[PDB]
């Protein structure tokens, strides 16, 4: 009955556990997608993007993956492209994690390591390149614009919320990325399910890009260390139209909040885990928000940033 | 650090 | 409705997913023990030893957690301490990858690190020494010969394999540590649902205390890299009359096996992981098994082994 | 390597 045909088809089910040193009186309860094939959220949309291009006929056998990314949908669409059949390559800058160029050279992945000083831009620069080179070999998935991430937690991650909280979860605290969590999320629990929740996005201090983007301000990205988020651009993945309140969190209170959540809660988080956190722990902790249940998304597990600074 | 899509 | 008090609460339901590249025609699956708080099949005995010793009353407030173990089964412990407020001691030698100390470290784990040349006895030695010091404060949970530990897999892990399939499966392959796992999934298969599977327990060839035992030869213990297994003693946890196979693995085919779990199928299994593979297709390809539907323990994912002989 | 209840 319920064997899956390829890890890509076992993702999601993560649990919600209550909080017992963060919130009030049990309204703070985290969702921990760090229990997924490669440990973290993006496994979800490392599947669906891959089986979407599918059903459109743009990904077939033959065709390689060729896309840009120094975070974890690098890994997840490394194992979905392992556990599927396709031939990946992943460009990067050249400052990864080793472990990091290990895990992925581990999982067949072909490394095409771009310079440093270029950053990421750099590095799809190269992918764009390569794409060129023969379009018709090569598909390029693109995390920050394709619906098939947002959707993919419109029908998984949301409905799982739902059904985990009996209808009851009034607010939603997740940090912002491609923005595809948050956005899928809000539309299954307002559009789907029909109850007016409150979506609460989070980003760095540091680069406040959606915050002075709603207020009309001078966008400013910058550098900072909550591995994951603050992509310093509004993602196409982000819906704003459902995004309801805007937090932002430093980076040494994410890790000081990651680390407490090890501790204290006995749960295993990454630095942006504690970024979701620590915005929740302060709404939670607001009178407006005493009898309102919040579900706050934990994006990835600690043992993928041993050697941060984490740890 | 990260910036402009980095670490994503 | 479905949200966990503590971390605890949130063990198991890990998936089947089944292998292409292994077996024949289908009848390898395997269930993925990583995908569990701490990310290891311990992260069920942690937590029903201490549950247990609760309901027992020899764990209770004030009390110190204190054990020796230089394995999955520390982190475990550490993470169920830190869940539901227990102080917690670990002994190890002070031959651990750091990372693991600093794992530890992180989850609130007192460390004492023993002299390596002792090994474990040395570890244990200091256990018992400091629970004699007041074994009115401290609590040893002593996860070979506790009961608790294969109850939880009779309880669980057993059940789980039986309902995902649909009570089909005809073997199952799982290497032996405590012999937790074995000895629950088979009691729950055998004795609770009635079906008379074959229970393969997997050892290292370089340490076959189990076949040297059975055969009734001289047991010689030794060295093995197969991480999770091969205790070098026959340990009371495990049950021999429920076992039908004892199957033997080399290291460095238990290495490639983890290996190529990644590379082909896209599953992030520890060492002991690729061990029960390498077992299991030896067995789905004899005629006699063509038929029969192999379940094969995956104890842990692969992340915890960057820096070992895995990456 | 492991031995005697070295690595669980």
């Amino acid at each position: 009955m319920a064997i899956y045909a390829d890890n890509s088809y076992s993702i999601g089910n993560t649990p919600l556990v209550r909080l017992k040193h963060f919130g009030h009186n049990g309204n703070v309860v985290v969702k921990i997608e760090g229990r997924n094939p490669s440990y973290s959220v993006k496994c979800r949309i490392g599947a669906n993007m891959v089986w979407q291009a599918e059903k459109d006929g743009t990904l077939t056998k033959g065709k390689e993956i060729v896309d840009a990314t120094s975070g974890n949908t690098g890994i997840a669409l490394a194992y979905v492209a392992a556990a599927r059949g396709y031939k990946i390559t992943l460009t990067m800058p050249e400052t990864m994690s080793l472990e990091r160029k290990r895990l992925l050279c581990g999982l067949g992945v072909n490394l095409v390591l771009t310079e440093g000083a270029k950053g990421m831009k750099g590095a799809i620069a190269k992918a764009e390149e390569i794409v060129a080179s023969d379009p018709s070999r090569y598909v390029m998935l693109k995390q920050f614009e394709n619906p098939a991430n947002p959707q993919i937690h419109r029908e998984t991650t949301g409905p799982e919320i739902w059904k985990d909280t009996d209808g009851k979860v009034d607010v939603v605290v997740a940090g912002v990325g491609t923005g595809g969590s948050i956005t899928g999320i809000s539309r299954a629990i307002k559009l789907d399910f029909g109850k007016q929740i409150t979506s609460v996005a989070v980003e760095p201090v540091e680069s406040p890009v959606i915050s002075q983007t709603l207020a009309g301000e001078e966008v400013k990205p910058g550098p900072h260390k909550i591995q994951g988020i603050g992509a310093g651009f509004i993602p196409k993945n982000l819906d704003l139209s459902i995004i309801d309140r805007v937090e932002t969190v430093d980076s040494d209170t994410a890790l000081a909040t990651a680390r407490r959540l090890m501790a204290e809660e006995g749960i295993l988080a990454g630095i942006s885990s504690g970024a979701a956190v620590a915005a929740a722990d302060r709404l939670a902790k607001l009178p407006e928000f005493a009898d309102k249940l919040i579900v706050v998304i934990l994006p990835s597990a600690s043992e993928r940033y041993l050697s941060t600074a984490l740890f | 650090t990260f910036e402009y899509g980095d670490g994503i």
